[PDB]
């Protein structure tokens, strides 16, 4: 039971992980607020 | 930034002519009144002392900087324009 | 109307809501002490000199970023403010070049003046100080970066007076630089003025470089005549002979900037 | 009541996950009780869930020790047309620090579920977390949470079936102790670089892209739900007044078996050295000092932490502070002067530098602690250091000023004759 | 103490505005979510994380490379670069493929951490700051990260290793050299940082769901 560990999935982490995690979450969300203009540069 | 030297009014004469020396090269004048000044506490005072010493003269309004208006907040600001892009 | 109360040295002041302590300090008739602080631009809190105490209140505010409600009373000539202005210019001048003979800021410094008036008269650093190399970003501002106390003034007034986002801070902590990172040019239609915002002589004017003192010089005030906007002017000579030409405030046409 | 505290039952932990025995994923975190009755507590208002907090007595676990109950009450207004957001400090930048790292990569569930439950409370549309740059598994790990938790509709659009949207982002740091500091987090969050920012305003009402924010450690949202869940009255019966709840501590330095043990908040530094931590190394005897709340805090002698406690009400007392409660201990066979000098560099390192106080004086600090280290320096300079640090202390615009200057002060305050001792021996080898 | 990298930028042939730098299509697709996650008007949130992801494609940050993100994310270059002078893991010069990072703050330097460096610094033939002439490993010396308890401690791209020893650090060293990629992890026998012989938390089996909600809920 506690005598194992269980976190040896990180081993097997790429450079790239967290950035596919990212985009693959990028369809769950809700749209983000405005600001009413492009930038404040604008 | 200092503001301690636009307490007074100043009182002073044209500027005339200065030429070169010939010896030396320094720099000659030929009026007395070029290197004089005189403070009054305010406007009347000085216009009174030039009345009475019979001098034409010119007078300016003093120009005092305008109150603004500035906020820390602004600078952080959500959708105006006063958005600092660095600080 | 809606003007709060406060208190400058027990003296009561009407001020409107949104007022800083610096500007209810003006309004009675005094000058906090500043480095960073401008008017015409946004307000930083770098410098730490507008440093005051408030009545009653066990930590010192700035006075510059600090608004003001009712009820306070500021006491700007107290032993503690007095103790933090002194800390401030000796962290100050901790690390700045003995540079005053060769600065073309010399009698204009307000560095030197606030020295004299607000900090000490001696050091006990007894380390090496820092040097940092010279920028180039044109020939109209002559850089000395080693005199720079880091004020944050001309970024700002390059982001939003002049537009241009040329200037910048590369670095962190004691050996933050201010410049472009790059070899580039700052070239503005008022690129000059910041000279005359910089306190220090970190940033002077190129072809005055050397040329005279500012106790020497005399003030002629005059009107600018290169353009139609008519921007008042201080032509500054020296024995019948234009030494230079500095902005005049007038707050209807130039503010206190002019052209290059 | 209760006088004596310092023992903690196993099954009355808050983070049952904490040392990574048991699977961290979703299916682990419902096993071991999270996402329980998530919507019954979403559902019972957000005036519920602040007096439920108010009541608990928690306080602000990143170090400053502020009630969290009336720091997250601020930002209970209604909308004025602007999103609100909270943010969660993850950047675990303070040397000695490690509970938030083992608590996002080996119990994440926990972490996501009391940023929803912040929130609602707050009325937050999302929240951000702010993970250090060099923690990269772990945010990976807390990525992949998040995923699972969208997939199960726990959080997002119509999260738990309670009708609120909230959406929880990650990102990421890079290399900055400075960015902890909250206002330097959000202006790190809005692209900048980590320099803080002056207050007023405060981040409830300008804060992240200029809307209202509000920052809380990952402790302190971890623990949230299940304060919400059990009642705040349990977890007010732990410790002694205004110290309420368990607290994770890290114990390292000199110590047998370095560790990371959540315990009952007033336990004893010796009792928690001596049980947990497995003792001082060569017996307690050879204890010569220690720092109990990380590198911000000042270190007390052996006499003081013989009898002390671990709240913020005992150690302030000990004009130390329990800080983020991160216990580094050194022995009588380390050179503490050493020690200080390299915690005043890495201060010197870590400061963004925009305030002249901080800068200025901190590089002056290291510069004199680094030629006391050698003894270098003459006995009435030490007093002029002491004065050094009561001109930063105060004047900086964020707390890093502070958390300089006193190490230094409590080093002096402690071990001047020490000093005295090194630098009367470099005058005598060196006449 | 002293730094020793320059804050202000030079040309180089290998370092030019001109040296070629772009984004795969598959990091303009991560490149498009990242700015998705952010509000819409403060896309220069996303300065950060974009910045930071040419790096994982290049291994460095030339100019070209700021360049390249200023004008993705439409901000001005000067801004570009103050975020990448600022932050101390954006490499604005080149590294080798392996980047060791050792903590010597004061809780890894309790425990021994300089017999790690120089361990390291014997191994490897190089000083603290170079870099090995067959461009594969980079040793630096770095603050607090964030494993004190499990120290000493070494980074090594985004890797952990922890409870390090000479031997154990060689050993790391090598298997780098042969090719495989050693594991994270602390060393000698022990996970996530609890007494080696103590165990005295979290013993019992963990308690099931809703073991002591309150009453009315
Ligand atoms: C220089 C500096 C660094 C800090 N770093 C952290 C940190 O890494 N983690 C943390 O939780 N708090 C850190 N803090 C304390 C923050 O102020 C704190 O996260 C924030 O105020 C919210 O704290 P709370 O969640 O306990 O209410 C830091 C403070 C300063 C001044
Ligand atoms: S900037 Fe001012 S204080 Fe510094 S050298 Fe020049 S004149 Fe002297
Ligand atoms: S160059 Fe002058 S204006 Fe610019 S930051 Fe330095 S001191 Fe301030
Ligand atoms: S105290 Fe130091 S870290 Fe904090 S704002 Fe000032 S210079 Fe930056
Ligand atoms: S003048 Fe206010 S901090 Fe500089
Ligand atoms: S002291 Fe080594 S990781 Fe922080
Ligand atoms: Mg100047």
């Amino acid at each position: 039971d506690n005598s194992t560990y269980r976190n040896l999935q990180h081993h097997e982490y790429s450079t790239y992980t967290f950035l596919d995690l990212n985009v693959e979450l990028s369809k769950f969300r809700m749209p983000q607020p405005s600001s009413g203009r492009q930038s404040p540069r604008h | 930034s200092g503001v301690n030297n636009t307490k007074k009014w100043k009182m002073e004469f044209d500027t005339r002519e200065r030429w070169e020396n010939p010896l030396m090269g320094w720099s000659s004048t030929a009026d007395p009144l070029s290197n004089l000044v005189l403070t009054f506490s305010t406007k009347e005072d000085a216009v009174a002392f030039a009345e009475k010493n019979g001098w034409s003269f010119d007078v300016e309004e003093r120009k005092v900087p305008k109150p603004k208006s500035k906020s820390y907040g602004a600078n952080f600001s959500w959708n105006k324009r006063t958005r600092v892009s660095t600080k | 109307s809606n003007l709060i109360e406060v208190f400058v040295d027990g003296q009561s002041v009407m001020v409107e809501p949104g007022t800083t302590v610096l500007q209810a300090c003006e309004k009675v008739g005094m000058q906090i002490p500043r480095f960073c602080y401008h008017e015409r631009l946004s307000v930083a809190g770098n410098c730490r000199m507008c440093l005051v105490e408030i009545e009653k209140a066990p930590k010192v505010v700035a006075a510059c970023a600090m608004p003001v409600m009712k009820g306070w009373n500021i006491l700007t000539n107290s032993e503690k403010s007095k103790k933090a202005r002194e800390g401030v210019m000796e962290f100050l001048l901790a690390n700045h070049p003995l540079d005053c003979p060769i600065c073309d800021q010399g009698g204009e410094c307000d560095l030197q003046d606030q020295s004299m008036m607000f900090g000490s008269d001696r050091s006990r650093f007894l380390e090496g100080k820092r040097a940092v190399e010279d920028k180039n970003i044109g020939p109209l501002v002559k850089t000395i970066m080693t005199r720079c106390i880091q004020c944050t003034r001309c970024i700002r007034f390059a982001s939003e007076i002049a537009g241009v986002d040329d200037l910048g801070t590369t670095g962190r902590g004691n050996d933050m630089q201010v410049g472009t990172y790059i070899e580039k040019m700052f070239m503005s239609e008022l690129s000059g003025n910041i000279i005359d915002i910089c306190p220090v002589g970190a940033l002077t004017s190129k072809p005055y470089a050397f040329t005279a003192r500012p106790w020497e010089t005399r003030k002629t005030e005059s009107i600018d005549v290169m353009d139609a906007v008519g921007s008042n002017i201080v032509v500054s000579t020296r024995t019948g002979e234009v030494m230079r030409i500095l902005p005049r405030m007038h707050e209807d046409i130039n503010e206190e900037w002019i052209s290059d | 009541k209760k006088t004596s505290f310092g023992s903690l039952k196993d099954e009355d932990r808050i983070f049952t996950n904490l040392y990574g025995r048991h699977d961290w994923r979703l299916k682990g975190a419902q096993s071991r009780g999270d996402w329980y009755k998530t919507k019954e507590i979403l559902l019972k208002g957000p005036d519920w869930i602040l007096g439920e907090v108010k009541t608990s007595g928690l306080r602000g676990r990143g170090g400053a020790g502020f009630p969290t109950g009336l720091k997250w009450s601020f930002m209970n207004k209604p909308s004025d047309g602007r999103p609100k957001y909270l943010v969660v400090n993850a950047d675990e930048g303070e040397p000695g620090t490690c509970k938030d790292r083992e608590i996002i990569r080996h119990d994440p569930h926990k972490l996501v579920e009391g940023c929803l439950v912040g929130g609602r409370a707050m009325g937050a549309r999302a929240a951000y977390i702010y993970i250090r740059g060099e923690f990269y598994n772990e945010a990976s790990n807390l990525q992949v949470a998040i995923r699972e938790a969208y997939e199960a509709g726990l959080i997002g659009k119509n999260a738990c079936g309670s009708g609120y949207d909230f959406d929880v982002f990650v990102v990421r740091g890079a290399g900055a102790y400075i960015c902890g500091e909250e206002t330097a987090l959000i202006e790190s969050i809005e692209g900048k670089q980590g320099k803080p920012r002056l207050k007023p305003p405060f981040p409830a009402d300008v804060g992240v892209f200029g809307c209202p924010t509000t920052v809380a450690n990952v402790e302190t949202v971890a623990v949230s739900p299940t304060i919400c869940r059990r009642g705040g009255a349990w977890f007010a019966s732990f410790g002694r007044e205004r110290n309420s709840g368990t607290k994770l501590f890290n114990i390292s330095g000199h110590v047998n078996h370095p560790c990371t043990v959540e315990e009952e908040m007033s336990v004893p530094l010796k009792e928690l050295i001596e049980k947990h931590a497995g003792g001082v190394i060569g017996g307690w005897d050879n204890l010569l000092a220690v720092i109990p709340g990380g590198s911000s805090t000042p270190l007390i002698p052996k006499s003081v932490c013989e009898t002390v406690l671990m709240d913020f009400d005992a150690l302030v007392q000990a004009q130390t502070g329990l800080g983020t409660a991160a216990v580094i201990v050194m022995d009588r066979s380390t050179d503490i002067v050493k020690a200080i000098a390299r915690l005043i560099e890495f201060y010197k390192h870590e400061s963004c530098g925009q305030c002249t106080p901080c800068r200025e004086g901190v590089d002056w600090m290291n510069k004199v602690m680094a030629r006391f280290v050698k003894g270098d320096a003459r006995p009435a300079e030490i007093d002029s250091l002491w004065e050094i640090s009561k001109q930063i202390e105060g004047h900086t615009i964020c707390a890093l000023g502070d958390g300089a200057a006193w190490p230094v002060q409590g080093l002096i305050r402690h071990f001047r004759p020490e000093l005295e001792e090194r630098m009367q021996q470099f005058a005598l080898q060196h006449q | 103490g002293a730094g020793g990298a320059l804050f202000v930028h030079r040309d180089t042939p290998e370092n030019n505005p001109d040296t070629p730098f772009d984004f795969t299509p598959e990091n303009y697709k991560r490149i498009e979510a990242i700015v998705k996650n952010y509000p819409e008007g403060h896309k220069a949130a996303a300065v950060l994380p974009v910045l930071d992801l040419a790096q994982r494609q290049n291994g460095w940050l030339p100019i070209s490379a700021m360049n390249k993100v200023a004008e993705i994310l439409q901000v001005p270059p000067m801004r570009v670069y103050e975020v990448a002078t600022f932050y101390t893991m954006y490499n604005r010069k080149p590294v080798g493929k392996y980047h060791i990072q050792v903590c010597t703050t004061t809780p890894c330097m309790l425990r021994n951490s300089d017999s790690i460096l120089e361990a390291i610094q014997k191994k490897l033939g190089i000083k603290v700051g170079e870099t090995t002439p067959d461009k594969l490993f980079t040793l630096i010396e770095v603050e607090c990260l964030g494993a004190c308890v499990n120290a000493p401690m070494v980074q090594i791209n985004d890797n952990y290793y922890e409870d390090l020893t000479p031997k154990d650090i060689e050993e790391i060293i090598d298997e780098l050299k042969a090719g495989k990629i050693p594991k994270p992890g602390p060393r000698s026998g022990r996970f996530s940082c609890e007494p080696a012989g103590g165990l005295t938390s979290l013993t019992e089996p963990p308690k099931g769901p809703g073991f002591g909600v309150q009453a009315g809920l």
